[PDB]
């Protein structure tokens, strides 16, 4: 089927999961569009549906294996298989409905969430919001058999929801931005347990507003400022392209350059 | 955990030539193996160590003089050095460290070059 | 559709963190361009539309080079009566703004209030960087890198060593002309000796204003210095010999860092 990345919690260092994120960037755009020195994804329209998702298997030292599917268009969870289940986000759109019918085809049934993937539900489905969930080696290992046991009946509703907030951000929030990469990294450097500060809930809110401004920016400057925020609450605003070179690292295609 | 044995260690007069060599008992993927020199009195000193791809760092004084070659089958350096001036006389350590773990760095215990 | 890409109203800030500004904002054609502090006020001759014509514009006016030779000086002038060729800029991502014709790139020779901007050979200097923002102050950000470890100054020596939050000797102000500058004494950049492999990196006075005190962090993770090419190295992957230096890239952790504010 489509590539598979693939990554594991048992021994994770700071080369195995750098060298994840990597193959996963690799994987999800071509490279061949570049926008001021940074990488935009494919371009949905155009774009056929055998080359449309990348997959990432995800495994504990518990053994527990889970395949998670990104949609390559935006780098972002669309659903996930687990032995013979797969569970589907709501999709947001009638033709995104159909592409998913074309991912794990031989799967013992399909189900599809009532709800979207998309943080707002997603948090309020678990009770509790980024800022209070932590990330890391660790809350990925438990978030990996969370989904693994919700085909079993053993993860309730709200741990399914926290598991899907914490693969999201260590998986495709981290293959955009270097910065959170590099958060995630910094976590598997001192094997601590750590909620996203400020910086990186911003980073990742404004991730697709981000992909306009830089596309659409004239010479590197920016129509409009983007607002950002330091590791503590406060707050700092981006006008130009130059800063963002070395925080994000893949771009939603938003429109075709000259 | 990993081990280094090195070699090489001479009794030499100035203009003499010597070479030095280091075997390893596998290191992480992107690293470094090369030499380090320290004369007593005193401060340790790199004098070349080549990357995982090859490339090497050296110390100015000693550039020129000086060769360092791998082969990374299974962990291998050699220090090639000429023109040897009596400043060049110290215990010289073979050092072994990976690029994503500060921990991972081995040491020979030294062969005394006297030039 | 093809990216729209608009006219936005901006300052430009340069060397040492000053802006560029019509001299006494006299808009009077044949009138100098200048170094001045960054102001916070609506006057126009801080604020620089950047037309999709490729023009700079000041109150309704072209940024405009005297001539195309090395040295001569950049004026106001209206826009229809100029040469069309000497109105015509090209903002670069890598810092540079660059005049076509000429291929000579605006500059600022000097770093005093009142200097008058210049069309330069470029060699990537700290004098020919600018930015487009209307953000006047620097990026502050500690630097993290090979090990996860901070950069860090102390007085002209530079290293990497544990991050400690407090630390503000490990605090950097990335400035809008490409220098990076220790937080605690901002007269002061980062600096290469030479254009050479190893030269080791240090901390001196930005009074030069050169090619050597100029760097971009780049989507790779490295940080360049532009006109040597070569990139920031912690030598020999050795925290140990507190020495950072420029050597070609290879892309190994040790080149790698990241600004973590
Ligand atoms: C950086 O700051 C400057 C100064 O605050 C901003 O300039 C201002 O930008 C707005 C937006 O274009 C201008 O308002 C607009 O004026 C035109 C005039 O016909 C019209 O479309 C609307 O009335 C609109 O409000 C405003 O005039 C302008 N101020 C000056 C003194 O030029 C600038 O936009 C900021 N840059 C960014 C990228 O946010
Ligand atoms: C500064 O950036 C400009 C582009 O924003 C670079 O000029 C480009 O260089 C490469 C080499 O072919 C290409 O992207 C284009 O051909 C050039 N575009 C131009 C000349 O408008 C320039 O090389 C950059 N400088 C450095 C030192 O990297
Ligand atoms: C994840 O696990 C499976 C099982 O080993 C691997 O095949 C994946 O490798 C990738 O897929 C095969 C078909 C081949 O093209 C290989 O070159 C790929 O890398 C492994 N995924 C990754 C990224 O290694
Ligand atoms: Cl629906
Ligand atoms: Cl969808
Ligand atoms: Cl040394
Ligand atoms: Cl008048
Ligand atoms: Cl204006
Ligand atoms: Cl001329
Ligand atoms: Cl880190
Ligand atoms: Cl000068
Ligand atoms: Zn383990
Ligand atoms: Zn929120
Ligand atoms: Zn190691
Ligand atoms: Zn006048
Ligand atoms: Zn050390």
């Amino acid at each position: 089927q489509y590539p598979i990345i693939n990554f594991t919690t048992a021994g994770a260092t700071v080369q195995s999961y750098t060298n994840f994120i990597r193959a996963v960037r690799g994987r999800l755009t071509t490279g061949a569009d570049v926008r001021h020195e940074i990488p935009v994804l494919p371009n949905r329209v155009g774009l056929p549906i055998n080359q449309r998702f990348i997959l990432v298997e995800l495994s504990n030292h518990a053994e527990l294996s889970v395949t998670l599917a990104l949609d390559v268009t935006n780098a972002y969870v669309v659903g996930y298989r687990a032995g013979n289940s797969a569970y589907f986000f709501h999709p947001d759109n009638q033709e995104d409905a159909e592409a998913i019918t074309h991912l794990f085809t031989d799967v013992q049934n399909r189900y599809t969430f009532a709800f979207g993937g998309n943080y707002d539900r997603l948090e309020q489905l678990a009770g509790n919001l980024r800022e209070n969930i932590e990330l890391g080696n660790g809350p990925l290992e438990e978030a990996i058999s969370a989904l693994y046991y919700y085909s079993t009946g053993g993860t309730q509703l709200p741990t399914l929801a926290r598991s899907f907030i914490i693969c999201i951000q260590m998986i495709s929030e981290a293959a955009r931005f270097q910065y959170i990469e590099g958060e995630m990294r910094t976590r598997i450097r001192y094997n601590r347990r750590s909620a996203p500060d400020p910086s990186v809930i911003t980073l990742e809110n404004s991730w697709g507003r981000l992909s306009t401004a830089i596309q659409e920016s004239n010479q590197g400057a920016f129509a409009s400022p983007i607002q950002l925020q330091r590791r503590n609450g406060s707050k700092f605003s981006v006008y130009d392209v130059s800063i963002l070179i070395p925080i994000i690292a893949l771009m939603v295609y938003r429109c075709a350059p000259p | 955990q990993v081990q280094l044995v090195e070699t090489g260690g001479g009794l030499v007069q100035p203009g003499g030539s010597l070479k030095l060599s280091c075997a390893a008992s596998s290191i992480s993927s992107p690293n470094v193996m090369g030499w380090y020199r320290q004369a007593p009195g005193k401060q340790r000193e790199l004098v070349a160590t080549m990357t995982s791809g090859g490339n090497t760092y050296s110390e100015d004084s000693v550039k020129g003089r000086f060769t360092i070659s791998r082969d990374n089958a299974k962990n291998t350096v050699y220090l090639q050095m000429n023109s040897l001036k009596p400043e060049d006389t110290a215990v010289y350590y073979c050092n072994a460290r990976d690029m994503w773990d500060r921990s991972h760095e081995y040491w020979g215990q030294g062969t005394q070059v006297t030039v | 559709d093809v990216c729209m890409d608009p006219e936005p109203i901006v300052r430009i800030v340069g060397r040492n963190g000053l802006c560029v500004d019509v001299r006494d904002g006299r808009f009077h054609n044949g009138n100098a361009i200048q170094l001045w502090p960054c102001k916070s006020n609506t006057d126009a001759n801080q604020l620089w539309t950047l037309k999709r014509d490729n023009t700079i514009r000041s109150n309704g006016k072209c940024l405009t080079t005297y001539g195309y030779s090395p040295g001569v000086y950049v004026m106001i002038y209206d826009c229809n009566t100029a040469a069309t060729d000497a109105t015509r800029w090209q903002i670069w991502d890598n810092g540079t703004i660059i005049n076509p014709r000429s291929s000579l790139v605006l500059a600022a020779t000097s770093g005093n209030s009142g200097t008058t901007l210049t069309v330069q050979t470029n060699i990537y200097a700290v004098s020919q960087g600018w930015l487009p923002t209307n953000n006047t102050q620097p990026f502050v950000t500690t630097i993290v890198g090979l090990y996860g470890l901070c950069l860090q100054a102390n007085s002209g020596q530079v290293w990497i060593e544990d991050c400690s939050s407090e630390k503000a000797e490990q605090q950097w102000a990335l400035y809008a002309d490409g220098s990076i500058r220790p937080q605690q004494n901002r007269d002061n950049c980062l600096t290469s000796d030479s254009n050479i492999r190893e030269t080791v990196v240090k901390i001196l006075s930005c009074g030069p204003a050169s090619s050597g005190q100029r760097w971009m962090f780049k989507n790779d993770g490295t940080i360049l210095n532009l006109y040597s090419g070569l990139v920031l190295d912690v030598r020999a992957s050795d925290p140990s010999l507190k020495q950072i230096i420029l050597y070609p890239l290879h892309g190994d952790p040790n080149q790698i860092w990241l600004p973590l504010f």
